[PDB]
């Protein structure tokens, strides 16, 4: 749900501390200002990306002092306050596995991943005792059990099937999240998705500074080994035609970084709409929530993106 | 001449020129090379042709600058941002003026404080929190409010949410016993 | 004698200090597993052919009683035009590049030429004083200059040219400005092995330290 | 009427949105740098004349 | 030089002195030597003739 | 170029040497083109985004009550009606809280 | 829920059948290359859709 904040100096990385250059940049009029407000626009929409997902509640709630509901253990799912860390046990795993004379930087994100985390917490806590509510009005505190036999009820479950089968059910759920802290624990393509998007990242960056060190037919790809031999007619010729190239590096650059800017924007919104429907009710259509039919799910905190753990009756 | 360390200069070296920070180093060079290079195609440091010792080269600190505003049809007030800078090079190079662009008319007060988005000068820092209007970056957001009957442009910490609880037990329930009906709105393009 | 030339003929292409990284470019260098031709002098045989240079070539030398003294490099290699000569003296290493009119079958006496005109190099370094040695040098022509790489490693084989990785280290670059085609072996069993360069590309693999391993 | 884009940091905003009127709001106006002093020159030592 | 026939200027300008031939090729923009540098120099623009 | 103006090479110029300078800036201009199009194409692709959204609510929230949370409106969705907009579509969402 | 699987060889392409063609390409780098990256990564998710 987001993607790295870059930034670029036009000028450094145009002009690498050159008067020529400059004057043979400013003759090309508003170049620097357009790239520099569409970079700007990106980073804009990296910040509304996140928030879009996250803030779905307009209150913050303390984690409940047992962690225990019915038999449902939860222990991993929340943060422990014992340790210094504010993050679950999960999201501590998922988070284990994700200047320069080329005048490229990147700027930090409003929010830090302390105060994801936060965000997070407060939805479990939500989801595990605040009822169907939670996310409409005013929350209503509802015992654990009861909720769990209204999910079943909206499957098509006989409300008593629950209750009878409670501490079978209540056994499968703590078994299947021990399950999945394995799989997770103990894997290499879990969050591939997130590192997908970073190393894609990287590779737009890399091949950005490359092309500096780009001839384009000139006599030196290194304005100081033009200007220290030329008389200054065929030292503006060359400057400009490394300009030249240089200029169309950036344009393909940012044209790159908009089209991928989209389809983050796309992801982000899907995101949303899952925490809305997963997360905060009981979604019905099938096959959104997960690959059965769905009870309940829950968000985990990720390294520039979503996490969510889907509860399904099967 | 001498060396001029920890602090940029112009320098020209037998066979390299340029501008910027030259510190000492420990880089293992061999009996057969002059200068070396970073992972990407960069002068990283560059051996004496006198002393025979190692200095890296370090880039002149730069970057880009933000202004933080209230309406002007409110009144006329500013702080500034610098973006990823040590506010004790910014103060440095204000008063040793060092700085472009310079202002005409500008000076640097008690009003300094440093965040991960950069060094700001010019708003008043406060140990408390609110709703964030203008987003800085790291937690900060910046804000107008009055401070004890003029009112500035201050730094604080955004406010997740409201502050609330409710009780959990295995034998009670919350049931509404009054309702009511409300309207909201929602534009697209 | 054909022989393979292994992983070696590696040199650093440039005094440009790395560290940690892979570099990919492309040099003269000898191709891994190229065909190698070996020499020797073994009782009353001795190679000391006049050998095509081809822009640069690998030599490399097995020794124990130090037989392999140096080469001359040239084109008609004789005193007409410019060769250089590259010995060790046995005190010193001594460069000349004049018309020499040189042996035949050069080699308790320097017999390598008889006369030197129109000298317009010289050097002399800092004097000094199964096979157990192996030298290992690179020579490149280039811009005028006669590039010299060498290296050394301790061996134990009899007639082969052991397999193994060796990066070499720059040693000469001599602005003789000559025309260099052909060259000669120097000699004093030994034997020694001569390939040739190909502007191949290789991608170097730079340690901590800044060497190639 | 006019700005002197220089002056201060509000002016230079002003320039930059080519309006005397702005609503509000964090805006990045330029980029800066620090300015390096002295020179330092340096080369071998022997001089074979 | 054809065109200046169709065109009008709000004055010209004539410059007027003596030089060694080999000095002639100095009467340019972008040139150095004795006359340009000393003793007349041109702007980096157009001139007319 | 010599000017932004085209008319101010071509008049006075040389012919000849007039086609370096025009091609230079016909060049030039070419570029702003290639890279306004390349914008609009992106900035249309985003207003479809949005066009199919609207198109969704419109059906789901006007023409039939949804069930699912928070398509319709934060509470629970009883009612809904369309305005007209400049350029837009402004929704009234009518909600049991 | 596709399109073709578009490829082109950029070296083809701009310098078939010449050499001083590629020789002067080669002033450029790595563009081919990365050119011809990039639209394979498009055709790639093709399969996916
Ligand atoms: C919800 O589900 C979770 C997951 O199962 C439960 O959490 C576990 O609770 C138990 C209770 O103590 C933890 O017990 C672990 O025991 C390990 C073994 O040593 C003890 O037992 C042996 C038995 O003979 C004794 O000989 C020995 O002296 C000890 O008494 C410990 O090694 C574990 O220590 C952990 O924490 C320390 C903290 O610094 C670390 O250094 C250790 O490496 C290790 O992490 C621990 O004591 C068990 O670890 C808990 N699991 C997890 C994942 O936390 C919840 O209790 C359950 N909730 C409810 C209500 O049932
Ligand atoms: C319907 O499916 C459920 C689970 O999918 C079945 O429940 C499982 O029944 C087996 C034995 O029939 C239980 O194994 C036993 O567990 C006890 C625990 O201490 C152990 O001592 C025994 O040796 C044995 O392992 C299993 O635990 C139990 N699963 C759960 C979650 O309780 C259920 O029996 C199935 N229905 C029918 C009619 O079989
Ligand atoms: C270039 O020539 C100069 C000659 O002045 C060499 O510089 C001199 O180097 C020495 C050794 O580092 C410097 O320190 C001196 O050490 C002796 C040791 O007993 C000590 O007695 C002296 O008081 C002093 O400490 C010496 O100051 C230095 N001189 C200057 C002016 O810097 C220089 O090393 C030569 N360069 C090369 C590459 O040889
Ligand atoms: C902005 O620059 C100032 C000045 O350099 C930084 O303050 C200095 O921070 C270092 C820690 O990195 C402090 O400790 C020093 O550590 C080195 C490590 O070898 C040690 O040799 C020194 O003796 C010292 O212990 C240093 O005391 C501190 N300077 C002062 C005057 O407090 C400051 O942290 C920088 N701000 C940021 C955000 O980086
Ligand atoms: C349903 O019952 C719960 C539990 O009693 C009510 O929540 C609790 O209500 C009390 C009184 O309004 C809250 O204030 C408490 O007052 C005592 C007075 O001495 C004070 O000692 C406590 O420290 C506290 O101030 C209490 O905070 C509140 N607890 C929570 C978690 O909200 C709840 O309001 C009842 N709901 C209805 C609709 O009656
Ligand atoms: C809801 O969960 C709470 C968890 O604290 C239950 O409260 C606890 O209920 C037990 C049984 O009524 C109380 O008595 C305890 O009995 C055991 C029997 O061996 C004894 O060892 C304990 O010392 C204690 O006497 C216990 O005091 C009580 N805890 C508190 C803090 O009140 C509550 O009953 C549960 N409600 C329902 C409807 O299950
Ligand atoms: C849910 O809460 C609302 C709160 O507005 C209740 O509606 C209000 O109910 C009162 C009593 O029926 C209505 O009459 C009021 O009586 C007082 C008596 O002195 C008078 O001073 C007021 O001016 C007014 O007449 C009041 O109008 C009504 N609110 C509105 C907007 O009509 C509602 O009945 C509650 N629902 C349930 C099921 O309890
Ligand atoms: C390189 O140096 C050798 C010196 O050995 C030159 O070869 C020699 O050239 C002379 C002249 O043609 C040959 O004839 C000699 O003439 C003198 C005249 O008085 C006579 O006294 C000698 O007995 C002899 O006839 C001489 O035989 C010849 N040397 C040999 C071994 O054939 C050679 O020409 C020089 N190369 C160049 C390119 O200058
Ligand atoms: C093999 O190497 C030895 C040692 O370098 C050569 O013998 C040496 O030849 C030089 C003349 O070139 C003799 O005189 C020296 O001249 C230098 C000039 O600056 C002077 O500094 C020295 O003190 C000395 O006067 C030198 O004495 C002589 N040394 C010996 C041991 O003979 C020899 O000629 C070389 N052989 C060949 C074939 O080049
Ligand atoms: C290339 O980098 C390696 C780094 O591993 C350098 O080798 C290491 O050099 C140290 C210093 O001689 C060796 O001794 C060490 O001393 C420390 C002193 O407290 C001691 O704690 C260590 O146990 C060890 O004795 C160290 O063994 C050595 N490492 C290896 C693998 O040889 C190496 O010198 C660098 N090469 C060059 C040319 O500098
Ligand atoms: C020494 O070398 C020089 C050149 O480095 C020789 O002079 C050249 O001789 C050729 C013979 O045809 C002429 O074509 C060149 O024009 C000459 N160059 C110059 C600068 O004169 C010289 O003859 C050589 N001396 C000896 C004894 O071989
Ligand atoms: C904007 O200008 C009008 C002009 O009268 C003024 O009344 C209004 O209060 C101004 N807005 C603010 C926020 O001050
Ligand atoms: C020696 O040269 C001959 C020439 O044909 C060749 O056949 C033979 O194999 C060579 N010796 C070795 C060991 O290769
Ligand atoms: C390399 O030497 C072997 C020795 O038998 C020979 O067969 C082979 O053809 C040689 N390769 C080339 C390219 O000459
Ligand atoms: C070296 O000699 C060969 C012999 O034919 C000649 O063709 C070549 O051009 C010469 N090279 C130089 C640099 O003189």
């Amino acid at each position: 749900v987001s993607m790295a904040k870059t930034s670029v100096d036009c000028n450094m990385y145009i002009c690498g501390d050159s008067t020529e250059c400059a004057n043979l940049l400013l003759q090309y009029g508003s170049f620097c200002t357009q790239l520099n407000r569409a970079l700007s626009g990106i980073a804009a929409e990296q910040d509304r990306n996140t928030r879009e997902v996250f803030a779905q509640v307009k209150q913050m709630y303390k984690t409940p002092t047992l962690k225990y509901f019915g038999g449902f253990n939860f222990s991993q799912i929340l943060p422990d306050p014992l340790k210094p860390t504010k993050r679950s046990f999960i999201e501590d795993l998922l988070f284990n596995k994700v200047q320069k004379f080329n005048g490229l930087t990147v700027l930090p994100p409003l929010l830090t991943d302390d105060m994801i985390a936060a965000y997070t917490a407060a939805l479990v806590s939500g989801t595990a005792t605040a009822g169907w509510t939670f996310g409409a009005g005013a929350a209503l505190q509802i015992p654990f059990a009861m909720q769990m036999a209204y999910r079943f009820n909206g499957i098509g479950v006989t409300q008593n099937v629950l209750y009878e089968n409670q501490k079978q059910i209540a056994n499968q759920f703590n078994k299947a999240i021990s399950q999945i802290q394995e799989s997770l624990t103990t894997t290499s393509t879990a969050l591939g998705k997130l590192q997908d998007v970073v190393n894609q990242n990287a590779q737009a960056l890399n091949t950005l500074v490359k092309q500096l060190s780009s001839n384009f037919g000139a006599i030196s790809s290194v304005l100081n080994d033009i200007l220290s031999r030329l008389d200054p007619p065929e030292a503006e010729v060359q400057i400009d035609r490394l300009i030249t190239g240089r200029l169309q590096s950036l344009q393909t650059y940012v044209t790159q970084q908009l089209i991928r800017a989209a389809e983050i924007r796309a992801s982000a919104n899907l995101a949303a709409t899952k925490m809305s429907e997963c997360v905060l009710g009981q979604s019905k259509r099938v096959d959104f929530c997960g690959k059965g039919y769905h009870l309940m799910s829950f968000p985990q905190a990720a390294p520039h993106g979503v996490v969510f753990l889907h509860v399904t009756y099967v | 001449t001498d060396l001029i360390k920890n602090q940029c200069v112009n320098f020209n070296f037998n066979g390299l020129t340029g501008t910027g920070v030259l510190t000492p180093s420990s880089k293992r060079f061999q009996p057969f090379q002059q200068f070396g290079r970073d992972v990407s195609d960069f002068t990283d440091s560059v051996r004496d042709p006198k002393t025979s010792e190692i200095l890296d080269i370090s880039p002149c600190s730069f970057g880009g600058v933000s202004v933080i505003t209230p309406g002007t049809n409110a009144s006329s007030e500013v702080a500034v941002l610098y973006q990823d800078v040590n506010c004790t090079d910014v103060s440095t190079a204000i008063h040793a003026d060092q700085l472009t662009p310079a202002w005409r008319i500008y000076s640097t007060g008690n009003n300094v404080f440093q965040t991960q988005a950069g060094c700001l000068i010019g708003a008043e820092h406060v140990d408390t929190s609110y709703e964030c209007d203008i987003p800085i970056g790291a937690g900060i957001c910046a804000s107008y409010h009055t401070v004890s009957s003029q009112k500035s442009i201050v730094a604080y910490t955004m406010s997740l949410g409201a502050d609330s609880s409710i009780a959990y037990s295995n034998n009670t329930i919350a049931i509404p016993t009054n309702f009511s009906i409300s309207i909201t709105t929602e534009v697209m393009p | 004698t054909q022989h393979t030339s292994s992983m070696r003929g590696v040199y650093y292409p440039d005094e440009i200090f790395r560290s940690d990284t892979l570099y990919l470019t492309q040099d003269l260098f000898l191709p891994f597993y190229s065909n190698v031709t070996g020499f020797h002098t073994i009782n009353h045989t001795f190679d000391n052919p006049v050998i095509p240079f081809k822009d640069g070539i690998y030599f490399a030398a097995t020794e124990k009683s130090n037989v392999v003294r140096g080469w001359v490099f040239g084109s008609t290699m004789n005193n007409k035009s410019q060769s250089v000569i590259i010995i060790n003296n046995s005190t010193n290493v001594v460069i000349r590049a004049c018309n020499f009119e040189l042996c035949d079958n050069p080699f308790t006496h320097t017999m390598i030429f008889d006369n030197a005109f129109n000298c317009t190099f010289e050097y002399i370094s800092d004097a000094f004083s199964n096979f157990k040695h192996l030298r290992e040098f690179v020579f490149k022509n280039k811009d005028g200059f006669l590039y010299v790489y060498k290296g050394y490693q301790p061996i134990d084989v009899v007639r082969d040219l052991p397999s193994g990785f060796n990066t070499l280290k720059p040693i000469f670059k001599l602005p003789l400005g000559i025309n260099i085609t052909n060259f000669r072996a120097i000699l004093t069993a030994a034997a020694y092995f001569v390939g040739y360069l190909k502007p191949t590309t290789f991608m170097l693999k730079y340690d901590e330290n800044g060497t190639i391993t | 009427d006019a700005v002197d884009c220089s002056q201060n940091p509000l002016a230079e905003l002003k320039c930059s949105v080519k309006s005397f009127e702005i609503d509000k709001g964090i805006y990045q106006t330029s980029n800066f740098r620090v300015v390096p002093s002295g020179d330092v020159v340096r080369f071998p030592n022997i001089t074979n004349l | 030089a054809t065109k200046l026939n169709d065109l009008c200027f709000s004055n010209v300008y004539a410059d007027s002195f003596v030089v060694k031939g080999d000095d002639v090729r100095q009467i340019a923009p972008g040139q150095t030597g004795v006359i340009a540098d000393y003793n007349y120099k041109l702007p980096d623009d157009f001139m007319g003739c």
